[PDB]
């Protein structure tokens, strides 16, 4: 008798679960879900006791657009007080470190717009904005399709994307970077891999994989961010499976193939190399997945971006380099700190006795602190260190006295980021 | 006052003062980061400049949720039935992440939560 | 059945150890340790 009433039980949970999907798969319900989700996976792996912090700013992309169209200009803009008003430029306050922003963008000239205000913003305050790329910007369905891409350089020709081709020439895009795939934050519920209680719940990812919880990739970029500062009190080791910008413990989700098993990539696709160095000269930050395993790694964190070219000659070749530098996000945020204790500690030095070769000698002492030249530095030293040389002038202002113009040059470290080996067999080589 | 106190002058004045010489005292800057984004399932009728910021840590991170206060009303396919035009409203309530898994679903929907205690009424046999 | 695994090297290479996997390339691994078959513990009852 008993066993007719467990098919009964059978029957019931079947009907339930199959409406439990509906809601687990709704997407107000996972735009929620992820949101928060995907904020603590960023908090709870940062560490708070190593001077980190983290405010929370409720906003959409459309009252952004309406915050910024409303005001007459950037400065009086309400972000712009949260970010720099009530920070940067107050006396006795903080600098925002970098901004997380929680959406997807597509070519639309809505999107465009609002990315321009952000550079604006973040160019201002002297902090990146970072968010992510939505799978129609490359004109597919989802991101599952990259692989069918057969070249993005020529994509981007298209009419449809002129003013994305503009933003990329501003001066103020360095201060935007865009991620591309999402990752998984939650493996399906499964009464052995993830059960809850009571209702046996068995939930079901049908043919497309929008019914799994994807999270934003953008939250994986910060806590880059923050292992870095943690570690070392500067960012700039965050590109790396070595360096810093690896991904560690992303969800598994073994399953049923044609007969045998395989498991949900964590990332929509499996990024190949070439692929991935496709997006970066189009200045995307790829998270890439380590093959069979449970890791993805960031290779760079180019900005938004276009390099210049220069003439082949001594001096345009150094221009390009300079240009370059500038163009990446791991140099940018040494120029950002440095930004920043600038601003604070000179604040400190108003009303002070200064003549134009005092502040040279003191800007010379302090700007050494940051200064690792010796002939081999470890990387540990190096990542603390981050600069190499600097160079400090100061002038004065003509017809203003206590006013002072200065100018400040650094070279950074180089991280490692790509090289081209000519292998050669040889007979009566010197023997090494 | 941050000027250190002496007593009035005598014969013989002797004073603690600490050998920094010239070095400035300097302040470590926190990393502080901005997360901005969609957490409720409506636009605020307040202004962007007027909303405040919410800090966010380990010790109260659910906290700030309860805080927060979050709903869900959104309309899914009634599937409990079979009829295309059936359709279900639902009201959900989140205080902290764990109100997001299919067992505080269940109970924040009579639809379904009439249909647990079925399954708990059955189990009871 | 253990005499009946022919590898249990390659066995460990199914996807569904991946998490296994990466947690024995971690550093705290070191203060893990984990025991194979069971033992007995008690002689089945017997008049003698």
């Amino acid at each position: 008798n008993k066993s007719l009433v467990d098919q009964m039980l059978v029957e019931l949970d079947k009907k339930i679960s199959a409406q439990m999907d509906e809601i687990l798969h709704n997407s107000q319900f996972q735009a929620m879900e992820s949101a928060w989700r995907g904020l603590k996976l960023f908090v709870d792996r940062t560490d708070f006791r190593e001077n980190n912090k983290v405010e929370i700013l409720h906003v959409t992309k459309d009252e952004l657009l309406e915050d910024f169209e409303f005001a007459p200009e950037t400065a009086q803009s309400g972000l712009y007080k949260h970010v720099y008003s009530a920070g940067y430029g107050q006396f006795g306050g903080e600098p925002v470190g970098a901004i997380i922003g929680n959406y997807a963008f597509t070519p639309s000239t809505p999107d465009m717009k609002l990315l321009q205000y952000m550079g604006a913003l973040g160019a201002m305050a002297h902090a990146p904005f970072i968010s992510s790329v939505g799978p129609e910007f490359f004109g597919i369905d989802s991101f599952e399709e990259l692989p069918n891409i057969k070249d993005l350089k020529s994509t981007f020709e298209s009419p449809k994307y002129t003013k994305w081709r503009s933003l990329r020439e501003s001066e103020d895009a360095r201060y935007l970077g865009l991620t591309a795939p999402r990752f998984l934050l939650r493996v399906p519920y499964d009464p052995i891999e993830n059960p809850v209680k009571s209702f046996n719940y068995a939930e079901n990812v049908s043919a497309s994989h929008e019914h799994y919880l994807w999270g934003n990739t953008a939250f994986a970029f910060a806590t880059r961010l923050t292992d870095s500062f943690a570690k070392y009190r500067w960012c700039p080791n965050i590109i790396g499976p070595q360096s810093g910008g690896a991904v560690e413990d992303l969800p598994v989700h073994v399953f049923e193939s044609m007969g045998a098993l395989q498991s949900k990539i964590p990332t929509e696709v499996l990024i190949t190399d070439r692929k991935e160095f496709e997006l970066a000269e189009e200045g995307f930050i790829a998270l890439t997945m380590r093959k069979g395993s449970d890791n993805a790694a960031f290779f760079s964190a180019n900005s938004i971006q276009k390099p210049k070219v220069f003439p082949n000659t001594k001096e345009g070749k150094e221009a390009e380099t300079n240009y370059k530098l500038g163009t990446q996000l791991p140099y940018m945020m040494i120029i950002n700190r440095l930004a920043h204790y600038v601003k604070v500690l000179q604040r400190e030095q108003i009303g002070a006795w200064k003549e134009r070769q005092d502040l040279e000698r003191e800007l010379n002492s302090w700007i050494k602190q940051y200064v690792a030249d010796q002939e081999n530095p470890p990387a540990d030293v190096r990542s603390r260190r981050p600069l190499r040389a600097a160079r400090i002038e100061v002038m004065d202002v003509e017809g203003n006295p206590g006013w002072y113009q200065v100018s400040l040059s650094v070279r950074p470290h180089f991280k490692y980021m790509g090289a081209n080996f000519e292998l050669s067999l040889v007979g009566r080589l010197d023997q090494a | 006052s941050k000027e250190g106190s002496v007593a009035p002058k005598e014969r013989i004045n002797i004073k603690y003062i600490p050998a920094t010489g010239d070095a400035q005292a300097e302040v470590e800057l926190p990393l502080k980061t901005l997360v901005v984004g969609d957490f409720k399932g409506h636009a605020e009728q307040t202004p962007l400049e007027e909303r405040a910021t919410v800090t966010v840590d380990k010790n109260n991170f659910e906290a700030v949720m309860r805080e927060s206060e979050l709903k869900i009303t959104a309309t899914v396919k009634n599937k409990l039935t079979d009829d295309e035009n059936a359709e279900l409203p639902v009201e959900l309530n989140f205080k902290s992440l764990a109100d997001f898994a299919p067992d505080a679903v269940a109970s924040q929907v009579p639809e379904l939560k009439k249909l647990i205690e079925l399954r708990e009424a059955l189990v009871a046999l």
